[PDB]
């Protein structure tokens, strides 16, 4: 047993979780009736990681879908692969937080969290060896930054020994799309610094750029962004799911990446990415995969790797490939780029190759990058927070609900300490 | 689970509700008798405006109310007779005569209990009410006194839930009545502290829009009310249908109201277009986003370029691909004509719905793939407040039309208190703008 | 808040009746005979003219053609929200006699067949639920 | 009257005006195409002899 | 196969009995000629409770009509549903009492007592189970009050255990209509309180208030009041006639209602009542029926139950509903209006759910209330009686028949005693 | 050979029996006409129906039940409905007057004429037996035929048949949810009479089954049909050991000897608890440990009382379906190691389990899913003392000022019988504290 309790919080979290469950059921061969119609038994060999055998040999995911209003929850249930979910795990409210972190953390979000803790208590009790918990939400949003962070805190209190990996969507530098994004993002990251073991942040305009540039796609809307993030979702768990030459579980990735306990915000990346016309002109080899991984156009976050230092790189390769192909392709990247890697960590690339590639690809690779480039995103959110908090705009909802300015100042100070730690470990020399 | 209660106060509110409920029945496929056409080939989007008293019939969640029993009697004898609830069309006997005193103190104190009991029955039938949509005018009488009285007597009972107000704000240089300055000054002082989002729509602005974008050189109130009905349909279509990221009535308060005393956005439904122009145009996301910030396509007669944008709420409707919205907002942010306030780097709340807009058989708008409704909170309303302040000062310099209020029951100092409240509102707008 | 109140009851237009005490009930609407809003035709808009026009004896008679000089009486909320003449059903227009009612003005002729079948079919719980358990595994069709 | 600007026959409220949004080759058939494993193995072993 | 013999006395009794035999014949599907034209079998299953089989498909009502003058008998036979009654059950004399209780009870009524007792004995011996007798009459009349109570006394002498209920159109505070109505009402209720098991006490002014405030109808006429009274009578007796989930007949109602044998004056109420315009829009649900049932001005007695305290309550629901919601709503109304229920009786509300709705309605409810608010009616009749009697007004008409003032003084004493019993129970404490 | 006679007395008894016998017909494959529609029949082993049905020698089965009600409407509903030809016409015993929610009318005056006829019918059914296993009495304590005439019938059966199993299923009133006024009088009178004339007194509460249907099946607004079907499922799970072959068959005598410690503690609690609906039923494992932990929950008891306030004394676990004994042993071990479930100090061996092969059948006119594993939990514990105390509170606060007593007094019964019954049930309560300590 290595089980991950999955959670979806907020509209973004619910939709991206539904797309993730669709693609992982495609990978494991589960049909929309909950049965198995695959070809190789390797799909069945480790079903127990995310699925749950009901009566008759059917499989139901260990996912808690939560939102304060029946919305996207009903959309997920009515959409494809919706009846696979347990109807007991469709816990919902009737009110609505709506970009109101105070309301999602202290009002009716804070009373339905007892039911969500009861559901995850049942899901963890009906297991033998829990690997950890993953949760999908969005900073700068509503209930995802609210009940999501409340869930992170309470579950970290309940099980303070399991690997906790939040994925989350951070706000976008270009466009606005929500006015209280700095407030909600700061109040959520203040919880996410000390509680979560690892975070794989998603950025919407970075996804827009990677869809428009490297895959063209004309109009892929939101579902294809959800698919292209779900690719990395399956990518950094496929060593736990499928066998291979070198295996790296979530705990192994967490210890091999995180240098210091505060430093745990990563950037994902999927790179067997081709357009429609260039897929018959491009040759899929491991050096080409590493080129597209370390390409800055494949960064899922609003971050420039050239303006920073990569603390640690993780590379999850999928498919039948040689081992020193990967090893020498990371040696070559490190030797070619000595000014963009930290000098005090020798060979900061952790590689793991599994034998089962994803659907429709001979080879694939997932890049998870811990860098100091997140400092620019956090100083963006911090300066936006200070700009709004100087004139106290949109603060009256939070204060007239019950938090005070002291919590906001502590969150801003903690996030500034995180920025200072990033800059200190970026500017720290080897000797 | 998500429902809204529509209260229609005054003659203008009742006629706006006529257009709104005609549009609602059209876009939910409800005949004027209240029946679906069946046709067998799962729609449920009506369960925010139509209570299903199970017989095959759907009844609106609307309370028409008035003191003069003329326009509501027109509704009660008109084409939408077998659709509205007969005990939801509450009428008085006496008129209100554009008198805030006769709408708040004398005529309306025996009928407020009736309208609140109807509202209470509707809310008890409801199962998760988001809030109320109150359609009225600041002209006077019912829309000034009785609507405000409903604001205190609903905020003291319910609270919490949304109270969105659709005000027909008086026009700058034209109007119909003469005591509308007095009524508008008296309405805001009692309506400001008990409200959540009270946005305004102006007659001159709709006249300019209908004369320019629609080629209606002689428009009546029917076109005005249909054009406001499209705005309210676009503001509640996120609650009604599915789509992309959805904006219900909860984010309208916490994304548009930075300070408790300033809750006044402006509507802008602006793929407003006729058949010829829409035939020769290729209406796309960038064009319909750029057509919303133009001063010509504004729903109030104010100057938006001589003001700083506080916040905006984009409500896209139809075949809208999401990154086109973000590209349009990026272009708007690089534009210099639109000026934003300094304490607001992020200032847009974007919500896309997949349902195309509906066209009324017999009307002015054309069938269009896309629609945009902006709810824009700006600082440009201070000019309108200042000009009605000037009008009130001119009429109150030598006590014109004060004796009616004094003899009806209004205290003399109430005018001074409302004047002081508007002066405080001007100072609040100046402090926000600086 | 009084205890034993279900709903406040309005008059023909606006008056409410005091549900608490019965002291002025002979000067409230109804028992008041000094008024005049009781002896008009239901064409006029006083009294409970809505409830009189909702009766069977006014539904059964259909509307005539518009007269010659109806353009002088055309209205905005008659020409904008256009309505065809109501085709009153034959099962209403050829009503020979009122069927089995239960209270005064309990008119069940206007009820749709979906709710008419509910009381025309004598639904008793034991017979309806303890029926042969072979006709319940699949629905029956008309 | 809106007729001579429009074509000869056009039922105003039946024809939608504006441009449509063409929906082809979404990322669902690009990131993870439905091509099993034996098909992609054959399509990749084509070539190699040269 | 139970049986209830219906007796009508006086003009009021004959009119509302004719309306009663219209309504229940429509319920059982019997045409005005007498044949059976129903479409079900539940109508014909318990048709023997009120209809004797005749030749062919004819069905003769088990009703005895009695009045000293033929003026209303000829009309009630010549009217609609008047040719169904047996012509031998139409007993009549030459003169008339006419608000002359002494003549109705001692001189002119007593001549017809032998014939009407022969008719009632004929019907009772034709019966095989004979659950009881229902008498419909008006207090404040000559034949209805005096001869009605004389019949009550004779039937109690003949059958001292079979159930007896009188429907008792009672005087109202302001309608009046008669100048000797207090005399007639007091002398009739003096017999009723000791010789009746269930007195129902329906009020004309209260019926006007219901029929106008709830049903509009600015011309509420006479047959509409008859229809309301008949609806309440049918809703009372429906469990004896139709199958249901939890049946309750008149004796079950009496046992659950009457705590002490002199406290048996009730308040009827029928409450799926709605206006003409509101029929197609209103939803007939159990909580809404409960609200209209416990509505104060929905009571067909002129006394407000708010000026008192309920001892026992019965609710006869008709139609298909849910028992849980029914008794949960009774629990809710008791815990809300606990100040209007006696604390020394738990579960003041008896329930009776029958499965057959009344004709033209989907779901109905009938109310019976043994409140202590009818002491206001008794005190009103007492004060009018002592206003008239202290000046000996209209007493020569009563004393020229063989009656003395001792009977009037006894009626004073008995009514004041009953007032005392109702008075002490609304304020008697438990401990 | 192992045959039981069912006596359904009162309207509640007749309705519960109407649900129970259609459940029995569905279990044994008997059509409502009375025959087997299996056509090919085949002999094999097909004597499982003999507990509740008898061959007529022509393919028809008549049930071994007597339906009693003093009023002719709920029995005539059975005689008119689709289960008309199933029952013998003489077993559908009806009266003329109902007992009118009156223990005196049910027990002394009206119940005295029809008791001889129903005893005669029970005599014919007992003569048509080859060894009677016991009696299954179904009634309501609410009042009338189910309270007075039930007590009269069971005391007459105790006089006549002597030593026989007398399992009764009582519709006890709720603390708040009830539909009668003289109902606490009727309960207090019947618990004094049916205390020394019964050996198991399985108690179900209407409000408790309402809460069960609202929580598990999520039937927000249920009728009596669902409650009767759940009670029928309980009785079917009890009699499954007598009817169908299994590994460990727990008969009535084994059941009583493992359940009741003392002759006056014969008041257990029933909880058949896979009770989840078909919507949210097929997404779960529904294992033996899961259903045992569902049984051992405070908000699953089908009588309104909290078991955490009392001490468990005996538990009987009737499993149904594909149930292996090792999962039973593991579940019992987990329940015993659980600390919120307290057993009394003098009963170490607190569990008696028994497994039947036959799975429960789904009723197509119902809402319970077609589950494979079932367990019905019957615990004799001391948590009913609070229900007894609530009933005593109601009885005392009415009897303080002698409300409603004249109906009983002037129609048979004397005044002091209420005092005698109150004293008897107070002695029963004192018995319960003596066993509890
Ligand atoms: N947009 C729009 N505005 C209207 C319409 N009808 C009336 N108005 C506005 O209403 C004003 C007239 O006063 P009303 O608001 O109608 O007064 P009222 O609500 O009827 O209350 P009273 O004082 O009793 O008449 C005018 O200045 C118009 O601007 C309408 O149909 N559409
Ligand atoms: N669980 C359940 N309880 C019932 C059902 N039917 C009646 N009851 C109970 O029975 C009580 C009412 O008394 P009854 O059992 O009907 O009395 P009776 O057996 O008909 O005898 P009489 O009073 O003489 O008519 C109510 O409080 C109910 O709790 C039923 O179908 N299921
Ligand atoms: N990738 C992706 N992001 C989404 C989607 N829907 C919303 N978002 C993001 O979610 C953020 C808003 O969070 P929101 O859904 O409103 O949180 P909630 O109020 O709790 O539901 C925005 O910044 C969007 O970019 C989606 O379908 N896919
Ligand atoms: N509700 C109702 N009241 C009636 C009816 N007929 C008469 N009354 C009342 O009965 C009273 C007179 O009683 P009456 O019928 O003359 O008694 P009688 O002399 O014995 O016939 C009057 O006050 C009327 O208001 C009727 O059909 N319905
Ligand atoms: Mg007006
Ligand atoms: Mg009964």
């Amino acid at each position: 047993m290595r089980e991950i309790v999955h959670m979806q919080a907020g509209q973004c979290g619910n939709q991206i979780g539904a797309k993730f469950w669709e693609v992982i059921s495609d990978e494991h061969g589960i049909d929309p009736t909950g049965t198995y119609h695959g070809d190789s038994d390797l799909q069945l060999e480790r079903i127990n990681v995310y699925y749950n055998e009901a009566t008759g040999g059917k499989y139901v995911p260990r996912a808690v879908l939560v939102d304060l209003e029946p919305g996207t929850m009903d959309s997920v249930r009515s959409g494809p692969f919706g009846q696979i979910f347990r109807p007991d795990n469709f816990v919902f409210g009737q009110s609505g937080a709506g970009n109101n972190w105070a309301k999602g953390h202290y009002t009716e979000g804070a009373e339905l969290v007892d039911s969500v803790l009861d559901v995850v208590r049942k899901e963890a009790e009906s297991c033998d060896c829990l690997q950890g918990f993953q949760l999908t939400h969005s900073l700068g949003g509503g209930t995802g930054s609210g009940m999501g962070t409340l869930l992170i805190s309470k579950i970290r209190e309940e099980y303070p020994d399991r690997i906790m990996n939040t994925f989350s969507v951070v706000p976008s530098p270009k466009v606005s799309d929500t006015v209280v994004e700095p407030y909600n993002a700061t109040l959520s990251v203040h919880q996410l610094v000390e509680n979560t073991d690892e975070t794989y942040c998603i950025d919407n305009e970075a996804l827009y750029d990677i869809c428009f540039r490297t895959l063209k796609l004309t109009t892929p809307t939101y579902g294809d962004l959800n698919h292209l993030v779900s690719a990395t979702m399956s990518g950094v768990t496929t060593c736990l799911r499928f066998p291979g030459q070198l295996n790296a579980d979530l705990r192994k990735l967490a210890v091999n990446m995180v240098p210091f306990p505060r430093l745990h915000f990563f950037m994902p990346g999927f790179a067997p990415l081709t357009s429609r016309g260039s897929q018959q002109y491009r040759a899929l080899t491991v050096p080409e995969l590493t080129q597209q991984m370390f390409d800055a156009k494949n960064m899922m976050a609003a971050c420039d790797p050239r303006h920073g230092r990569y603390l640690t790189v993780a590379a999850i390769f999928r498919g039948r490939m040689s081992m020193k192909e990967v090893d020498e392709q990371m040696l070559n990247v490190q030797n070619k780029n000595s000014s963009y890697f930290v000098e005090w960590i020798p060979n900061n690339v952790k590689t793991a190759v599994c034998d089962i590639p994803p659907r429709g690809l001979k080879m694939s690779a997932t890049f998870i990058g811990n860098s100091t480039a997140i400092q620019e995103l956090f100083k963006r959110i911090s300066e936006q927070f200070t700009a709004m908090f100087r004139r106290k705009a949109f603060l009256h909802w939070y204060t007239g609900e019950g938090m005070d300015e002291m919590e906001f100042t502590e969150a801003e100070s903690n996030m500034n300490d995180l920025v200072s730690e990033y800059q200190q470990y970026q500017d720290a020399t080897a000797e | 689970m998500r429902e809204c209660i529509s209260i229609h106060v005054g003659q203008a509110g009742v006629q706006i509700g006529n257009a709104c409920w005609e549009l609602y029945c059209l876009e939910h496929g409800i005949q004027p008798d209240g029946q679906m056409p069946s046709d067998k080939t799962g729609d449920d989007s009506f369960n925010t405006f139509f209570s299903e008293t199970g017989a095959g019939k759907h009844v609106p969640r609307a309370v028409f109310v008035d003191l003069e029993p003329t326009v509501v009697d027109e509704v009660r004898t008109g084409t939408y007779r077998q659709l509205f609830h007969p005990e939801q069309l509450i009428t008085g006997k006496e008129d209100a005569a554009n008198n805030y005193a006769r709408g708040h103190y004398t005529i309306g104190k025996e009928i407020v209990d009736l309208v609140l009991d109807r509202i209470r029955k509707l809310a008890d039938q409801c199962t998760g009410l988001q809030g109320f949509l109150i359609f009225h005018s600041f002209g006077g009488g019912t829309g000034s006194g009785f609507a405000s009285l409903l604001m205190e007597r609903l905020s003291v009972d319910y609270g919490k839930k949304s109270k969105l107000e659709f005000a027909i704000y008086p026009a700058p240089q034209i109007s119909t009545a003469v005591v509308e300055p007095y009524n508008t000054i008296l309405t805001t002082h009692t309506t400001l502290e008990h409200s959540d989002c009270a946005f305004m729509v102006d007659n001159e602005a709709i006249y300019d829009i209908c004369r320019r974008n629609l080629d209606i050189e002689r428009p009546t109130y029917t076109n005005l009310n249909r054009l406001i009905a499209q705005i309210v349909s676009s503001i509640t279509a996120s609650l009604r249908f599915d789509g992309a990221l959805n904006v219900d009535l909860t984010e309208f308060q916490t994304n548009l109201v930075p300070y408790p005393r300033i809750h006044f956005p402006l509507a802008t439904y602006a793929p407003v277009i006729s058949a010829e122009k829409a035939y020769h145009e290729q209406l796309s996301v960038a064009e319909i986003t750029n057509a919303c910030f133009e001063p010509a396509n504004q729903m109030v007669k104010c100057d938006p370029r001589h003001g700083k944008y506080m916040a905006c709420c984009m409500l896209y409707r139809g075949d809208v691909v999401p990154k086109d919205v973000n590209a349009a907002i990026a272009t708007i942010k690089t534009k210099r004509t639109i000026q934003f306030v300094d304490w607001c780097p992020t200032g847009f709340k974007v919500g896309i719905n997949y349902q195309p807009p509906t066209v009324v058989p017999g009307g002015d708008l054309a069938k269009v793939q896309r629609a945009v409704c902006m709810l824009s909170n700006t600082t440009a309303i201070a000019e309108a407040w200042a000009r009605l302040d000037h009008k009130f000062d001119l009429m109150y310099a030598k006590r014109a039309f004060v004796h009616w209020y004094v003899g009806e029951g209004m205290e003399e100092g109430e005018f001074s208190e409302a004047r002081e409240d508007l002066a405080a509102l001007e100072k609040d707008y100046e402090e926000v703008g600086v | 808040e009084v205890a034993f109140r279900s709903m406040v009851r309005g008059s023909g237009l606006g008056e409410v009746w005091t549900h608490t005490t019965d002291l002025e009930k002979f000067q409230q609407y109804g028992w008041r005979t000094t008024t005049k809003e009781d002896c008009y035709t239901p064409d006029t808009l006083i009294g409970n003219w809505n409830e009189e026009r909702f009766d069977i004896k006014r539904i059964r008679v259909p509307k005539s053609l518009p007269s010659q000089y109806d353009h002088y009486f055309d209205t905005t909320q008659k020409s904008s929200y256009v309505s065809g003449p109501k085709p009153v059903p034959k099962h209403i227009l050829h009503l020979a006699a009122r069927e089995s009612r239960s209270f005064p003005a309990s008119q069940p002729e206007l009820d749709p067949p979906a709710v008419k079948e509910r009381y025309n079919s004598f639904e008793t719980t034991s017979r309806a639920s303890y029926v042969d358990p072979k006709l319940r595994k699949n629905p029956v069709h008309q | 009257d809106q007729r001579p600007g429009l074509p000869k026959d056009l039922n105003t409220l039946e024809k939608t005006f504006g441009t449509p949004n063409i929906f082809d080759c979404s990322a669902g058939e690009l990131v993870s195409p439905a091509k099993t494993y034996q098909q992609v193995y054959v399509e990749s072993e084509e070539g190699r002899e040269l």
